[PDB]
C-alpha cells in the first residue's frame, strides 16, 4: 500500500500496558508484596570504560588539594533533626506524610536529604524501624515530565509499564492495597519546578497519594523556592503540600569556612615528599615541602561568596581555582609536566574571585575594527541626538556619512575615507555603505552587544544596543580617534 | 430537553398529496387521475 | 509512646474514625435530602458540591458511600425501609487521559460481560435506558478542556449535566469540585469555623489516652487557622509542627503554636543589613523602575551612572560589580531578577529587575542617611 508519509526510526519499548488492578481476581487475593521477588527492589556499564595507562603520571602537591575540593555536615543540623523526625515519625507509624524543602542552589539540600535517608536506612537496618523502600525521582533527568510514573512503580514493582498504565497501577496499590500487605516508600522530588506541567497532574497525584489512608508514602518534595505553590501550583496542590515548609538558608562564612576546612582536614599544614625530579609528591632529589593554604584567604573567599550566594559550590571552586593558579605558577617556574613551603594565600583567591567579576564587553569593544566602533559611535550620537533607545539602520548609514565627510580635516579620516568607501583601489566606485558594512554588523549580533529586527528592508529596520551606554560610551572613549571628534 | 440539545433524532409513531378541487367536490378519482397526468408529463420532460 | 500516636493522628492521611462528620451534621442531611429522595422516586437529579480545599467534601461523600451502602450493586434502606437498588461508583477525574472519555469511565465501573465503545453521551445514556446509577465525580474542574473558547470549554460538562436530567433514565449526578480552582442542586461546604475545629480535633482525640495538648494552645492554633481559608489541613500541619517542634528542642501550651507560626511564615531588617553602597544600590533600583518601570540591569546601572556624576558620592564602579551587588539583594531579599522577552520592535529575551518591598519602609531608613537622600 501506498503511504502519504513514513516512520522509519520508530524505537519503542517493551512496556506492557495492563495494570495492577487487573493483575489478581480481587483485593483480597493480593498477596503480600514484601514477600515477593521483584518487588521492592529485590551497574552493567561500568567496565566500558577502562584502559591501561601504559604512564606513571606525575601528581604534583597541589593536585590533593584540588582533589579534596570536588564537589563529588557541620552546618545542616537542624533541617536534618526536622527532615529526619518527620520521617522516622511518618515510617515507624505507617503514617504518609510530605516534607517539603526549598532553597537557594548548592546549600546542601540534595546532600542533608541523601544522609537523612541514609541514617533512616541504617535505622532500619538495626530493626529499630519497619524496613522501607527509597526512591530518587529527579525532575531534570526525566525524558518526559511523566517518565517519573513509569520509574516509581518499576522501582515498586519490578514491571515495565506504560505512563498511564503505570499511574493507574500506583493509583491502585496506593489507595487499595491494605497496610499489612505493603511496604513503607520514601520518594525524593528532586528539582519539583521541573515536574510542572500545564496540567498538574503529576503535581496533584504525587501529592494526593499521600493523603491516602493505605498509601504508607513519604514524599520528600525539594524545590528552588518558598513560594512555588503558590506561584505555580493550584490550591488544592498548595493545600496537600503543606504550610509548614523547610527553608535552606545560604550559608554564612563561617560555615563556607567549616565545609572548606573539613574538605582540607588531612593536607593543610603538612609535609610531603616532593621528588623535586619530576614534581610528583607523596604524602607522609626528594625534599620534605609543607603546604598550606591561608586562613585569611579562605577567610575572604568565604566571605565574598557568603555575601553573593552562600553556595557551597562557589565557595570549593573559588578555593579550586586558587590552588590551579598557583599549581600553574609552580609548574611553570621548574618545568615539571604531566606524564621549602607552597602556599595558596591571599593573591591567589583574589585572582580567581576576580576573573569572574572583570567584564571582557569592554574590553572586547576596545579592540574592534575602525569601522565596529565607527557604528557604535554613531548609533550612540543618534541615540543622544532623538533620544530614542532603537535607531533605523538608514540613520545609522547616514550618520556614518556624515562623520566621514564632517570632520574631513582630520588626518585620519583623510587617511581611511578612500578606504572606507572604495578599498583603496580607485577602480572600484563609491559604495553606499562602508566596506565592512554587513560584516560588523553581524560581528556586532553574534557577540549579544546589538539587536535586530526581523525586517527585510535594510533602511527601515531597527537596531537596539543589547550592552550598557555607559560601557559602550567607555569603550569609544578609550580611542584615540573616536574621542576627538 | 431534546431543545437543548445540538441534534437529536426521532422515531415518529405511524395518500398523495394532491388535494379535492372545485371546492372540495371533485371526484377521487379526478384527483389520482391527474397525479397521474403530472406524473407522465414531468417523466416525459425529464 | 502518646507523641507518635498524636503525630500520627494529626496527619492529613490519618483514618476516618453514625455517618456524619463531626462538625458536617448540616450538609449531611443535604445530601441525605438528595439520596433519599432520589433513590425511592427513582427520577434523574445532579448535585454539585462546593467548597474551598480541606473543608470535609471528600471525606463526607466516602463516609457516605462506605457507611449507607452489574459490579457496584446496593441496597439502600430507605427511611420507610424499601433497601432499594443502587450502583454507586466514585471517580477522581483527575487521574483520566481525556475528559471525552468520562463516559467510556462511567462504563467500566457499571460493566461484568460486552465491551462497548463508547465517546458521546448518546451511547451512555442508551446503556443506561433499560434499567439506578450514581456517580460521584471528584474534581470536576478536569472536565474542563483548555485552550477551546469559552463555549466549548464546558462542552463534556454541559452533556453529563443534561443527561442528569433526561427523563426515562436513571441517573444521579453527584460532582464535588473546589471554588478557588474553578440546573444541578447547589450545597456548599463552608470552611470550619474555630470552635467546629476544636470540635473535630478533640473527637480525633478521643481514642487517644490522653490529650497532649493545652486546650488554649487548641483553641489558640484553630482561631489562627480559621478564616477565609478554614482548611482543616494547615490546622492538623500546625499542631504536627508543634509536636514537632516540642520533640526537638527537648504538656505543650501557647508557645509552642507561636513558635510554629514564628518559624514557618520584614525590609526593615533586611535594609539595616547592607553596605551602604549596597543600599546605594537599591535606592537606584527603584528610582529607575520609575522612568521606564519595565528596565533591564544595563538600563537600571545606566541611570546609576547617572546619579553618581552629580553627586560624585562614593567612587563609580563597573557593570559587573553591579550585578553581584544587585545579586547580594536577590540573597536578602529586596531585588528580584527575571527573565522575558522584551516589548518593542525586537522581540528577544532580556534579563530585568522587579522590586516589590515595602515602600514605607523604604523611605524611613534612607532619610537616616544624608548622603543617600539626593538618590530618592
Ligand atoms: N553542609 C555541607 N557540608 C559539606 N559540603 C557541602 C555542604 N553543603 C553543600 N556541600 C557541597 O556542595 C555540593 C552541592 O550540594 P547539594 O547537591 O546538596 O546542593 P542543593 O542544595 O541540592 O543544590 P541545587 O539546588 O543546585 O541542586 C555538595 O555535593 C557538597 O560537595
Ligand atoms: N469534619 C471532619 N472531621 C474529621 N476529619 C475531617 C473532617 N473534615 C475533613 N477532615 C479531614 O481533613 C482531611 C482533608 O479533607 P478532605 O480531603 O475531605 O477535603 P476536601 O474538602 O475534599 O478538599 P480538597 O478539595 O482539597 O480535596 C482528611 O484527612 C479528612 O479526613
Ligand atoms: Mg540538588
Ligand atoms: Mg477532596
Amino acid at each position: 500500500v501506498i503511504r502519504k508519509f513514513t516512520k522509519k526510526n520508530v524505537a519503542r519499548a517493551k512496556k506492557k500496558y495492563t495494570p495492577f488492578s487487573k493483575r489478581f481476581k480481587s483485593i483480597a487475593a493480593i498477596p503480600d508484596l514484601t514477600s515477593l521477588p521483584e518487588f521492592y527492589g529485590n551497574s552493567r556499564f561500568e567496565n566500558k570504560l577502562k584502559t591501561t595507562q601504559k604512564h606513571q603520571i606525575v601528581e604534583t602537591i597541589f593536585s590533593k588539594v584540588k582533589k579534596q575540593l570536588n564537589s563529588s555536615l557541620p552546618a545542616r543540623e537542624n533541617e536534618f533533626a526536622s527532615i529526619y523526625l518527620s520521617a522516622y515519625s511518618a515510617i515507624e507509624s505507617d503514617s504518609a506524610t510530605t516534607i517539603y524543602v526549598a532553597g537557594t542552589p548548592g546549600v546542601g539540600k540534595t546532600l542533608t536529604v541523601r544522609e537523612v535517608v541514609k541514617e533512616l536506612l541504617s535505622s532500619s537496618a538495626q530493626r529499630e524501624i519497619p524496613d522501607f523502600l527509597y526512591v530518587e525521582i529527579n525532575g531534570l533527568k526525566m525524558v518526559k515530565p511523566t517518565d517519573c510514573y513509569e520509574t516509581l512503580w518499576n522501582k515498586v514493582s519490578g514491571e515495565r509499564l506504560t505512563w498511564a498504565a503505570s499511574m493507574e497501577s500506583l493509583e491502585f496499590y496506593f489507595k487499595r492495597v491494605p497496610k499489612n500487605k505493603k511496604k513503607t516508600i520514601v520518594v525524593l522530588l528532586d528539582e519539583l519546578d521541573a515536574m510542572v506541567t500545564k496540567s498538574q497532574d503529576i503535581m496533584y497525584n504525587f501529592f494526593n497519594w499521600t493523603t491516602y489512608e493505605n498509601a504508607k508514602l513519604i514524599v520528600i518534595a525539594v524545590a528552588n523556592t518558598m513560594d512555588l505553590p503558590e506561584r505555580q501550583l493550584g490550591n488544592k496542590i498548595t493545600s496537600r503540600i503543606g504550610f509548614t515548609r523547610i527553608m535552606f538558608t545560604g550559608y554564612t562564612h563561617e560555615e563556607l569556612k567549616n565545609i572548606i576546612d573539613l574538605r582540607l582536614k588531612g593536607l593543610n599544614d603538612s609535609f610531603f615528599y616532593v621528588d623535586t625530579k619530576t614534581g610528583n609528591a607523596i604524602l607522609i632529589d626528594v625534599r620534605k615541602v609543607r603546604l598550606r593554604m591561608s586562613a585569611d584567604a579562605i577567610e575572604i573567599a568565604s566571605r565574598k561568596v557568603a555575601s553573593v550566594s552562600g553556595d557551597a559550590r562557589r565557595a570549593l571552586k573559588v578555593c579550586k581555582r586558587a590552588a590551579e593558579i598557583a599549581e600553574k605558577h609552580y609548574m611553570a617556574k621548574h618545568g615539571y609536566g604531566y606524564d621549602g613551603v607552597q602556599t595558596v594565600h591571599i593573591t591567589h583567591v583574589m585572582k580567581a574571585l576576580n576573573e569572574t567579576l572583570n567584564s571582557h564587553v569592554i574590553t572586547f569593544m576596545t579592540r574592534l575594527s575602525f569601522t565596529a566602533k565607527l557604528f557604535i559611535y554613531a548609533l550612540l550620537n543618534l541615540m543622544k541626538k532623538n533620544g530614542s533607545q532603537e535607531q533605523e539602520l538608514g540613520d545609522i548609514v547616514d550618520e556614518i556619512k556624515l562623520l566621514i565627510e564632517v570632520n574631513g580635516s582630520n588626518k585620519f579620516v583623510m587617511e581611511i575615507a578612500k578606504t572606507l568607501f572604495q578599498q583603496g583601489s580607485d577602480n572600484i566606485s563609491e559604495q553606499l555603505r562602508i566596506i565592512s558594512w554587513d560584516f560588523v554588523l553581524n560581528q556586532l549580533l553574534d557577540a549579544g552587544i546589538l539587536f535586530k529586527q526581523t525586517m527585510k528592508n535594510d533602511r527601515i529596520c531597527c537596531v537596539k544596543l543589547n550592552i550598557s551606554v555607559e560601557e559602550a560610551k567607555r569603550a569609544m572613549n578609550e580611542d584615540e580617534t573616536l574621542r576627538n571628534l | 430537553a431534546d431543545a437543548q440539545r445540538s441534534h437529536y433524532t426521532v422515531y415518529p409513531s405511524l395518500h398523495i398529496p394532491f388535494v379535492k378541487l372545485l371546492s372540495g367536490k371533485e371526484s377521487e378519482v379526478n384527483v389520482e387521475k391527474r397525479w397521474e397526468l403530472y406524473h407522465q408529463l414531468h417523466s416525459h420532460f425529464h | 509512646s502518646i507523641f507518635l500516636r498524636t503525630k500520627a493522628l494529626l496527619q492529613k492521611s490519618s483514618e476516618l474514625v453514625d455517618g456524619a462528620l463531626p462538625a458536617r451534621t448540616a450538609e449531611y442531611e443535604q445530601v441525605m435530602n438528595f439520596l433519599a429522595k432520589a433513590i425511592s422516586e427513582h427520577r434523574s437529579d445532579s448535585l454539585y458540591i462546593t467548597g474551598p480545599p480541606g473543608t470535609g467534601k471528600t471525606a463526607q461523600l466516602d463516609m457516605i458511600i462506605r457507611q449507607k451502602f452489574l459490579q457496584n450493586l446496593s441496597w439502600f434502606e430507605l427511611p420507610d425501609g424499601r433497601l432499594e437498588s443502587v450502583a454507586v461508583t466514585s471517580i477522581n477525574c483527575i487521574s483520566l487521559g481525556e475528559p471525552s472519555s468520562i463516559f467510556q469511565k462511567i462504563f467500566d465501573s457499571f460493566q461484568d460481560g460486552p465491551t462497548l465503545q463508547i465517546k458521546n453521551m448518546q451511547h451512555l445514556q442508551k446503556f443506561l435506558e433499560p434499567y439506578t446509577f450514581v456517580v460521584v465525580l471528584d474534581e470536576m474542574d478536569r472536565l474542563l478542556h483548555a485552550n477551546t473558547s469559552e463555549t466549548q470549554s464546558v462542552r463534556t460538562i454541559l452533556e453529563l449535566f443534561l443527561l442528569a436530567k433526561l427523563p426515562t433514565v436513571s441517573f444521579v449526578l453527584i460532582g464535588m469540585a473546589n471554588s478557588l480552582d474553578m440546573l444541578p442542586q447547589t450545597i456548599v461546604f463552608q470552611p470550619y469555623t474555630a470552635e467546629q475545629m476544636y470540635e473535630i480535633v478533640i473527637q480525633k482525640m478521643s481514642s487517644l489516652p490522653t490529650i497532649i495538648f493545652q486546650p488554649m494552645a487548641i483553641k489558640f492554633a484553630a482561631k489562627k487557622c480559621a478564616g477565609n481559608t478554614g482548611d482543616l489541613r494547615k490546622l492538623f500541619d500546625v499542631l504536627r509542627g508543634s509536636i514537632e517542634i516540642y520533640e526537638l528542642e527537648k504538656k505543650i501550651g501557647l508557645n509552642y503554636i507561636a513558635k510554629v507560626f514564628s518559624k514557618f511564615v520584614s525590609t526593615r531588617t533586611r535594609i539595616a543589613k547592607l553596605n551602604i553602597q549596597q543600599k546605594l544600590i537599591l535606592c537606584t533600583i527603584i528610582q529607575s523602575l520609575k522612568l521606564n518601570s519595565d528596565a533591564t540591569i544595563d538600563e537600571s546601572f545606566d541611570h546609576y551612572i547617572k546619579a553618581i556624576t552629580k553627586t560624585d558620592t562614593l567612587a563609580p564602579l563597573q557593570r559587573n560589580e553591579f550585578l553581584e551587588i544587585c545579586t547580594i539583594l536577590e540573597t536578602c531579599g529586596l531585588v528580584s531578577i527575571k527573565k522575558t522577552k522584551c516589548k518593542g520592535k525586537t522581540k528577544r529575551f532580556v534579563d530585568k529587575i522587579d522590586v516589590d518591598l515595602d515602600m514605607r519602609e523604604f523611605y524611613d531608613e534612607m532619610t537616616k542617611i544624608s548622603i543617600l537622600k539626593p538618590f530618592l
